[PDB]
DNA sequence: ATCAATATCCACCTGCAGATTCTACCAAAAGTGTATTTGGAAACTGCTCCATCAAAAGGCATGTTCAGCGGAATTCCGCTGAACATGCCTTTTGATGGAGCAGTTTCCAAATACACTTTTGGTAGAATCTGCAGGTGGATATTGAT
DNA sequence: ATCAATATCCACCTGCAGATTCTACCAAAAGTGTATTTGGAAACTGCTCCATCAAAAGGCATGTTCAGCGGAATTCCGCTGAACATGCCTTTTGATGGAGCAGTTTCCAAATACACTTTTGGTAGAATCTGCAGGTGGATATTGAT
């Protein structure tokens, strides 16, 4: 068998996605996911797909941006492996913590 | 036409009529909405051309959204005026730590 | 019904500096969005310097130091160009 | 419960394109919490400029003046 | 001297309220002017938006109360709310 | 009778509604809108001079200063996130500190 | 030179009202730097509208506006 | 001669731990006054000359900078104590500004 | 360094979803011409507070010595994430009634708008007031050496 | 644990700057009372487009296994905190000349206010067109074992 070392297929996922655009979470989870959210301010709703869409965009982009900020946290501590203290940092410092 | 006078592609008239109905003072000068549209023309001539280089850098011709994104990120001056805005569909610039590059 | 847009003025701008290249629907939208944010951030200043000033009218003097406020150096200069030479050739014309 | 849609390989995707290379298991029920969060504030506001408006769906311009509000300008789908 | 309103005077009876025998210092009088005047901005703000936002030239207590709404968090929102429709309500009951 | 005596308030009614018109928020400002915004205004001020007056009893002083509304503000959530972005001059900051650098 | 007027001992006493125990030698020059950086956009812009005002001196509005500009509201020298 | 017992001498720490409980008790501007009043107009000069100050107009300056500069050291902390280190360096101011959306 | 299992890349091809050119359409702009009104600049200048110099004194900054202890480099174990391939269940895609967004029209409660009568929040300022800053001395820890 | 060197809590004391003050002038504001204009709630309604259901695409859930990363433990040296001596320069308290901010009356260039006519940007059902996504072949670069 042929077998790719560990964090060469990673590396070249990075690449991959870096380079690509396409939203990387499935619709249909995110979409029952927003109306589930959205069920507990007021009953009974409905979304323009488009609405949908738009908070698709704007959930992504900001885990991706978190996760950048997260990246540079937990090299900081000397380690190339996020973790959940990585995330709590960025975000206390970013002021989602305040 | 008042862009015309002033020798703009960009509605004049128009930005008169929302600068007077977006309730931001009680009277608008008429110079203000010939500045203001000059303005919005020139950061728009600004933008275009960049993603414009940025689609023929990939060989096509066809401004999409990722064209908008990379001649934002890839400029100084776009990215911070642009800084808390999100181009839908734009995707991020390449970039990995050099940390995380294999050991060579 | 109606539903305004800047599509058309930025497609003629497009033209005037890559007249080959196109641009698609979702970009357009962009710049749509791009515009009238812009427009908001400027005029947003522009009403809050004639009102510091206890001043009820909002003219291109306000337009110019909110630009000047909120475009970074060198983008803030060539604004200020572009919307100074606007107002001058839109005063000398009948 | 829908939050867990958000798949493993999906939210390990996100991160990729966050340039990360190596992911602590335990960052995928943290990652979650941090997206009902965020989805939570701005599906609020949302909601309430839909109800303002007296209408029953939400729509795209309710999701930009959230986000807006929230300091999370998004282009593309209106203003 | 074209005079220079404050509401110093509001503040220190609703002081007087809650605290009959505690006094305020002018400059913790000063920041507390500045924190009404910011609150003012905030919610005016807000509810000048919301009415553009449905193309309304009116903003009316409506209004206030979705800016109430959006920009208070949790239970100051809910008692805000409970004390700006009293009020209406009570502005009403009168003539 | 005072707008503000009928709408049984203490902060100015008047003062308010015309605040409203000077700022240009809107065409038009309908009779209940001041009412309304003044009651809010005077509802937080009431809320912010409870703690501060208390922060202030815990010093074992009478009269309230800026350190009062700091601590006040910062010790409650609610009021601490609603002025996040905020500076309170002369207000120091809260005794806080990290528990690896105890002895 | 007077960004050497935020002496050593100053620098110290902000970090410790911040909740520093430890403080590097290299801290005084980068923390001058940062300061030198703020208060340049922070009087640049309050320099703006004492001119927009036409005026020769720079009030305390004008610098409490331009805080404001830069999301750091200040209370207590005016709003 | 009787000598057998040292001067009194705290261990390194522990004035730094009475400095903090000190200072944030307090609430007193910590950078000197005529000082920092210097900087404020070598600064502003070289943006505009004869420039006048309301001293309000300095003070206001000195309290922005000042929590400004005290909430950085807070994100700063945390940043050494996050690479489990307990001694603030450049390399957390840089991260925590980077972070805050001040560099990148 | 030598294959070899795979990933990556370039030149070419083509169907088709999304972009584009078209004649048509009209309410909503946008521009023109006229009459009325008013914001805020110019000129005069009262009066604020800003820049500056003066002189004395101490609280703080500067510069040095000295050694505890924290940062950083090296070593090394074992816990855990990354790669992978087996197997299928959820997501994606295309079709169809009905909810409700949105366009149109009626008209009453509600908000401008101009006139005055009246109350009141600034303020100049005077006076008398009063909480607490800051110096003090003594009771209670809190540290650090042994 | 015991004890000496300091730091810290602290209630009592009291003059002083900052607060509470009040006689009184008042221009401005806020309130009362019609008269006139109108925004936007209501009710009816047509039709986008949204929720739902059947069906075909294809990404995720799983267990195995081990490479390599996180961090515990040990070590070494250099840097940073504590203490101390010296004396500079910030702070404090006044005084003062006058820059320039801010109040006031004058007056017109410029803006609001309709009324009237030409024009354009948005919508649309129709027809035509096309940049490039994605699938194929074949070359060659990359990675990982030996």
């Amino acid at each position: 068998p042929h077998r790719y070392r560990p964090g060469t297929v990673a590396l070249r996922e990075i690449r991959r996605y870096q380079k690509s655009t396409e939203l990387l979470i499935r619709k249909l989870p995110f979409q029952r996911l927003v109306r589930e959210i959205a069920q507990d301010f007021k009953t009974d709703l409905r979304f323009q797909s488009s609405a949908v869409m738009a908070l698709q965009e704007a959930s992504e982009a900001y885990l991706v941006a978190l996760f950048e900020d997260t990246n540079l946290c937990a090299i900081h501590a000397k380690r190339v492996t996020i973790m959940p203290k990585d995330i709590q940092l960025a975000r206390r410092i970013r002021g989602e913590r305040a | 036409t008042r862009s015309s006078r002033a020798g703009l592609q960009f509605p004049v008239g128009r930005v008169h009529r929302l600068l007077r109905k977006g309730n931001y003072a009680e009277r608008v000068g008429a110079g203000a909405p010939v500045y203001l549209a000059a303005v919005l023309e020139y950061l728009t001539a600004e933008i275009l051309e960049l993603a414009g280089n940025a689609a023929r850098d990939n060989k096509k011709t066809r401004i999409i959204p990722r064209h908008l994104q990379l001649a934002v990120r890839n400029d100084e001056e776009l990215n911070k005026l642009l800084g808390r805005v999100t181009i839908a569909q734009g995707g991020v610039l390449p970039n990995i730590q050099s940390v995380l590059l294999p050991k060579k | 019904s109606r539903k305004e847009s800047y599509a058309i003025y930025v497609y003629k701008v497009l033209k005037q500096v890559h007249p080959d290249t196109g641009i698609s629907s979702k970009a357009m939208s962009i710049m749509n969005s791009f515009v009238n944010d812009v427009f908001e951030r400027i005029a947003g200043e522009a009403s809050r310097l004639a009102h510091y000033n206890k001043r009820s009218t909002i003219t291109s003097r306000e337009i110019q130091t909110a630009v000047r406020l909120l475009l970074p150096g060198e983008l803030a200069k060539h604004a200020v160009s572009e919307g100074t030479k606007a107002v001058t050739k839109y005063t000398s014309a009948k | 419960d829908n939050i867990q849609g958000i798949t493993k390989p999906a939210i390990r995707r996100l991160a990729r394109r966050g340039g990360v290379k190596h992911i602590s298991g335990l960052i995928y029920e943290e990652t979650r919490g941090v997206l009902k969060v965020f989805l939570e504030n701005v599906i609020r506001d949302a909601v309430t400029y839909t109800e303002h408006a007296k209408r029953k769906t939400v729509t795209a311009m309710d999701v930009v003046y959230a986000l807006k509000r929230q300091g999370r300008t998004l282009y593309g789908f209106g203003g």
